[PDB]
């Protein structure tokens, strides 16, 4: 009977019972020195960061109140100094040794772990900063100079990543995972399937990507604790130089092999994981906070405040065309925004840079480009409106032309015409999320576009998101739509939210498994263009809609779908003349 | 995996409704049947969840067979489990029609669902074709299903009163027990309490003066335009939405052997009349008489208080486990639905106080379905 | 139809007196019910809507394209255009003033910070005319550009040649109140921040030398300017009055010796209202002090490397190595007839050499 809490003595007078309180100072040193005899020049170096690093743990740990930090943050800040010193052959840098720190013990907000570990260790002030997207990056992404050696002592734990407002995954998907994206394991929330086969199947794919070698992104954990722990212990069995863990389910424990290019990260509110996890868990897997004020620099905040003022003098137009009193919100104007956007909208103007160094060349792109995504999802009334508006009449007349000319918002079938021509590169998939107010696509309109996408494209599979109770249907469908031969293919997913049908929160399921049986389904030679065209309504609908959603998801508001044959596609010829005008003959 | 391959080849799920002592808990309602020689091999479901974990975990051979045959049996069996599901809400809510059901499910390549009753005068169903979207078809239109008895049982308890002295199993048992011609000494006290010194001469003069002799000419009706009603329906979704809707507006059609709610709420309500006295209790002094009337006590005096209540009018017999409920944890949500419809609904015959007790004590889930 | 005919923008003359025209037609009229101000405000609203598109006409390029480095509007007579036709008195409770300012700041507000500061110093900007409302608002946007060069990095006044002494105090008085160091707003109350802000940034010791140069250019700032210019100057006179003695916190020596050229440029500044030889005293201790805490931390080490053998006490040196370098140097004692005793007390120079 192993335990981590305690037990009554009435059980414990049938066998042996073994407790420890806690090890202190000289134990310490003692275990320090057990990780690090596995060499003997570094050790006899670094001996003397073993009782500095044991008074600072003990002083931590009697700092705080809840028992946030453990022996394994310890244990993994000896082996990370020990890794690195092995690999430097010179001594410790400080910035080695605020790496070191930094990365081990962070996550807990009333805590200054480095100022605790660096009063005891005067040496090592660091005068510069170090962001935690580069501590992220170097978690997730170690080279060829780490875990390459007889077996693997020196990996990380994994990452937890807390947050508040669910926000890890858009941050992660645009910063940080390059090249091949994650598996996303998630908890599904299509209806009528049973948790417990959801269960079986997500612990299949963490298992397939353990064999194969790519990343784990969880979004729960609170269904897979009890049969995960093994794996975020990290301790394995060695077989022919190949490392095997246990893994569980129900009552069924198996030896599971693990590539040695394997990474998982938890993503979860700081609220559960602060009152909700049972800590083992806190202490298996290396905390760090990524909100939205940690990967913005206080230029870009500074963008997003100027943003929404933006946004906000984009809205409230004074006029009175109409004898009428109907103050216009950003809400109502931007269909998705939500006091919260712009942050967003942010983080993929700079993460669209790719030059990132403030030099007022970069910082006016970057408020361009995010007035640029805040016009590819206006209505076009309000670009109408915006001519009383209180920015101006030139700023109107080039938003305008923007809109008009630079961005295509005339229909859906001008928008694929536009959009594959477009020379994407280093994206072997591009995904965009559509907002509308018109009809969705019906199956008699899926035949013109097909027809009218002869040469381009190879014939747009529309699937109706109502139509899907299992998750299997509809991977059954995204397969049957990926086996089909030829390039350039088109998904059009259609979700509605005004009905009677509860399909407002089936969209990140369905989003999750299209990007999930993408990324284990494609081909190299292959290009992917998976739309989701959402259908909302003026009466409310169209401002209560949460919006911006980043990731790998560009936001158009394209108004109606259907290329009209009778209007003219051009509001400015319409604003050039008048109704008795538009009746003149030749 | 050979042995997933062998369920996939020819293993038979069967829901059968056990005809045991033993409870209706989903574990001892499915069942697999493997033939081979000429022996065959029975699974309950823990077996077969045990060995869909050993399944779903085991080593990846990577090939397209192997991990097809993986999730053709684990859909399969999910999707036959969901079935399971359905039918045992069908269960529980109580329905007398899907209580002796049953149904063989052929894992074959085109083998198709055998349905059948307990019935005499219905056949034994078969279709052959692609297994998951008959499963598919048929848990959407078991739900259906439910939600429409769920809405007909609710206008059943909302037109007669004294059905709602009793659970969905006290009246599948009290509709078993009356078309007898000797019912039990159980259900004739469990009588006792609408009557009073209830006796098989009352029961039987009841039983004889509910229901007419059209109801017998409407169902012979239905009896012979059945059979050239379910061939205008190729495939079997039809035939059970006939059925259905049949058996949501005449039930005992199909059942000639209970009564129905509407001849059990009549006989109640007949019942109730042979035996009259009824009871007229005032609320106290300072107790609305059209609202709820919250009160807080403290523990030690809320019993004593609900019989300074019941004191308003002496002489008048004691309550009985209509107008008074003692809630407490693990009370169900059905027990003070009842007594709300109790206390909300028409044909009574007499004034009554309705009490709560410990209304606090019950869970969150209860206390919002309340 | 007056405004149809007219795309030479030298002609602005004749759609003046075209609204001047409804101005006088406006200002004549007797007020009577509501179908008056209902008719003058509709012909106001059809009279600016009509401006409002001739502007659009005629104006279809930015403001200032620059082409030689010496920035000019390229339809060079517009500000007397915007003079001309804002000026015009309608009654204020309407617009015509709230929309053609409302129109310049848009127009304006599509530059970059960087044009906008250069042309504002550049005589064509000229005639800051009393309330001009055109040119409060060129005022509050020049505020803004400054705001926006100041939320990025970039130094704002290294090429100025900005004689009107009006506008290059109000520009100067923008950059100190919204370059200064707020912590949620405005918070200092301290020396170690501003002074980190004097060092760091670079428009600070222009601006000392600029207001140090001559008198006329302190004499036109705000009331919150000269406060925080007092603050500042206090600060840095306070902390530079404190290196003729030894009484600095350490904290502060680090950062001026990270910060070399600008602190010996400001007090190059601050000479006209010996310091190489007093900088490599100040150098030399410094790297003592700094040196010498070298060795007691290796001695501490060392026998922390037999700390389970043999303990030892380290007299007072248990304590006063703990505290932290936020400690006046005064109290570690370069004293002379030389040696450079320090707060830790080396109990020897046996120890001091065997270290």
């Amino acid at each position: 009977g192993i335990s981590n809490w305690a037990l009554d003595p009435a059980k414990m007078n049938r066998g042996i019972f073994v407790s420890r309180g806690s090890p202190n100072e000289k134990e310490l040193i003692e275990s320090a020195e057990g990780i690090c005899s596995s060499d003997r020049l570094v050790q006899d170096k670094i001996r003397g960061y073993f009782a500095p690093f044991a008074k600072a743990y003990e002083t931590v740990c009697q700092k705080q109140d809840k028992e946030f930090f453990g022996l394994r943050d310890y244990y993994s800040l000896i082996k990370m100094v020990f890794a690195k010193a092995k690999a430097s052959k010179r001594g410790l840098s400080p910035q080695d040794i605020t790496h070191a720190v930094l990365r081990n013990f962070s996550g807990k907000d009333n805590i200054q772990a480095l100022s605790i570990f660096t009063a005891s260790l005067p040496e090592a002030r660091y005068k510069e900063e170090v962001s935690t997207v580069e501590l992220i990056k170097q978690n997730i992404y170690p080279g060829p100079q780490a875990s390459s050696r007889g077996l693997d002592g020196a990996e990380s734990r994994y990452l937890l990543v807390l947050t508040r407002n669910y926000v890890a995954l858009q941050i992660l998907q645009q910063t940080f995972f390059e090249g091949q994206q994650p598996e996303i394991i998630f908890g599904s929330s299509f209806p009528q399937d049973q948790e417990y086969t959801q269960i079986c199947r997500n612990i299949n794919r963490v298992k397939i990507c353990m064999e194969t070698g790519k990343m784990v992104v969880l979004l729960n954990l609170q269904n897979l604790y009890e049969s995960l722990y093994d794996a975020l212990n990290q301790y394995y069995v060695y077989l022919g130089g190949q490392k095997y863990v246990d893994l569980g389910l129900g009552t069924h424990r198996v030896k599971c092999r693990v590539h040695t290019a394997f990474r998982l990260i938890v993503i979860e509110e700081k609220d559960v994981v602060y009152k909700q996890f049972p800590v083992p868990l806190i202490n298996r897997l290396e905390k760090h906070y990524l909100d939205m004020n940690t990967v913005l620099q206080p230029w870009q905040k500074s963008i997003v405040q100027e943003l929404q003022q933006w946004a906000h003098e984009f809205a409230d137009v004074k006029a009175d065309q109409f004898i009428a009193r109907h103050k216009y919100s950003p809400a109502d104007v931007f269909i998705g925004y939500h006091s919260d956007a712009c942050a967003s909208v942010v983080l993929q103007a700079v993460e669209r840079q790719g030059c990132r160094d403030l030099t007022e060349e970069l910082y006016r792109k970057v408020s361009e480009e995010a007035r640029s995504i805040l016009l590819d999802c206006a209505t076009p009334d309000a670009v109408v409106r915006l001519s009383g508006s209180s920015l101006g009449s030139f700023t109107a007349k080039q938003l305008s032309q923007e809109y008009y000319y630079a961005q295509q918002h005339n229909s859906f079938v001008d928008f694929l015409q536009a959009h594959l021509r477009m020379t994407h590169h280093e994206c072997r998939a591009v995904f965009t999320e559509i907002t509308t107010f018109s009809r969705l696509l019906t199956g008699n309109d899926c035949d013109v576009l097909a027809s009218e996408l002869r040469g381009l494209a190879s014939k747009p599979v529309v699937l109706s998101l109502q139509q899907y109770d299992t998750e299997y249907s509809f991977l059954k469908d995204v397969r049957s739509w990926l086996t089909n031969p030829g390039k350039r293919k088109v998904l059009v997913i259609q979700a509605d939210f005004d009905d009677g049908t509860r399909s407002a929160q089936l969209v990140a399921s369905a989003k999750y498994t299209a990007i999930n049986e993408i990324n284990k389904t494609q081909g190299t030679k292959d290009f992917v263009f998976v739309y989701f065209v959402t259908k909302l309504s003026r009466m409310g609908s169209g401002t209560s809609y949460v919006g911006f959603h980043g990731g790998l998801w560009r936001s158009v508001h394209i108004d109606d779908l259907r290329r009209s044959t009778i209007m003219a596609s051009d509001v400015t010829k319409l604003q050039n003349v008048t109704i008795s005008q538009l009746f003149k003959p030749e | 995996l050979s042995l997933a391959t062998a369920i996939n080849s020819r293993g038979v799920y069967v829901i059968e409704a056990p005809k045991d002592g033993q409870k209706i808990s989903p574990d001892t309602v499915l069942r697999l049947l493997l033939p081979d020689p000429e022996a065959l091999r029975t699974y309950s479901t823990e077996e077969l969840k045990e060995l869909l974990n050993k399944l779903m975990l085991m080593s990846g051979k990577k090939d397209h067979n192997s991990n097809t045959e993986v999730e053709k049996f684990s859909e399969v069996f999910s999707n036959m489990q969901r079935l399971v599901h359905v039918f045992i809400k069908l269960h529980c809510a109580g329905n007398m029609l899907f209580r002796t059901w049953t149904a063989k499910v052929y894992c074959c390549p085109d083998g198709g669902i055998f349905m059948n009753f307990g019935l005499e005068l219905l056949s034994q169903l078969t279709e052959k074709g692609d297994v998951i979207q008959l499963l598919g078809a048929l848990c959407r239109q078991m739900e259906d299903f439910l939600d429409n008895w769920k809405t007909v049982v609710a206008q059943k308890r909302a037109e007669h009163f004294y059905l709602n002295f009793y659970t969905a199993e006290q009246l599948v048992y009290l509709s078993s027990e009356l078309r007898k011609p000797r019912p039990s000494e159980a259900a004739l006290m469990m009588l006792s309490f609408i009557k009073g010194k209830c006796t098989v001469q009352d029961l039987v003069q009841a039983t004889s003066a509910c229901e007419s002799k059209a109801d017998r000419y409407c169902l012979r009706e239905v009896m012979k335009k059945l059979p050239q009603q379910l061939l205008s329906e190729p495939s079997l979704m039809g035939k059970l939405q006939v059925i259905m809707m049949q058996s949501l507006v005449y039930m005992s059609a199909f059942l000639p052997h209970c009564l129905d709610l509407d001849a059990l709420g009549r006989c109640l309500a007949h019942l109730a009349t042979m035996g009259g006295t009824p009871v007229e209790r005032p609320l106290p002094k300072g107790l609305q008489a059209g609202q709820p009337n919250l009160i807080l006590c403290g523990h030690s005096e809320v019993l004593p208080a609900a019989l300074a209540i019941y004191m308003q009018a002496p002489r008048q017999p004691l309550p009985t486990f209509d107008e008074v409920l003692l809630c407490t944890p693990a009370t169900t949500i059905e027990e003070v639905e009842l007594l709300l419809r109790r206390c909300l609904t028409s044909g009574s015959q007499g004034h009554k106080v309705y009490s709560l007790l410990f209304a606090d004590q019950l869970s969150y889930e209860v206390g919002c379905q309340a | 139809t007056v405004c149809n005919i007219t795309a030479n923008h030298q002609f602005f003359e004749i759609p003046a007196l075209s609204a001047e025209l409804i101005c006088k037609l406006l200002e004549l009229s007797p007020p009577g019910e509501k179908s008056y101000e209902d008719l003058v405000t509709s012909t106001l609203q059809e009279a600016l809507a009509t401006t409002r598109n001739w502007l659009r006409s005629l104006f279809k390029s930015r403001m200032l394209s620059i082409s030689s480095a010496y920035v000019r509007l390229t339809y060079s007579e517009e500000m007397a255009v915007w003079r001309r036709l804002v000026e015009i008195g309608f009654p204020e409770k309407h617009g015509w003033k709230g929309s053609l300012l409302g129109d310049m700041e848009g127009r304006l507000k599509q530059e970059p910070p960087r044009l906008q500061i250069s042309f504002f110093c550049s005589s064509q900007c000229r005639d800051g005319g009393l309330h001009d409302s055109v040119s409060r608002s060129f005022e509050k946007c020049v505020i803004e550009a400054v705001s926006s060069a100041c939320q990025s990095q970039t130094s704002v006044l290294e090429g100025l040649s900005c004689q009107d002494l009006q506008k290059f105090g109000t520009l100067l008085s923008a950059v100190i109140t919204k370059s200064w160091p707020v912590h949620n707003g405005e918070p200092v109350f301290d020396v170690d921040e501003i002074f980190k802000y004097l060092l760091k940034w670079p428009d600070v010791r222009q601006l000392f030398e600029l207001c140090g140069t001559n008198e006329k250019i302190i004499d036109n700032i705000t009331e919150e300017g000269r406060q925080l210019m007092a603050t500042a100057e206090s600060v840095f006179q306070k902390v530079a009055g404190e290196l003729e003695n030894g009484t600095i916190v350490v904290g502060q020596l680090e950062l001026i010796l990270e910060h070399q050229s600008q602190f010996l440029d400001i007090w190059n500044l601050n000479r006209r209202r010996d310091v190489r030889s007093l900088l490599k005293r100040r150098r030399d201790d410094l790297l003592f002090l700094k040196q010498e805490k070298r060795y007691v931390e290796s001695l501490l080490r060392q026998l922390g490397r037999v700390k389970h053998l043999v303990q030892v006490d380290f007299g007072n040196i248990e304590i006063i190595h703990s505290q932290d370098l936020s400690n006046k140097k005064l109290n570690e004692a370069v004293i002379k007839l030389s040696y450079k005793r320090e707060t830790h007390y080396c109990l020897s120079p046996d120890i001091r050499e065997m270290a």
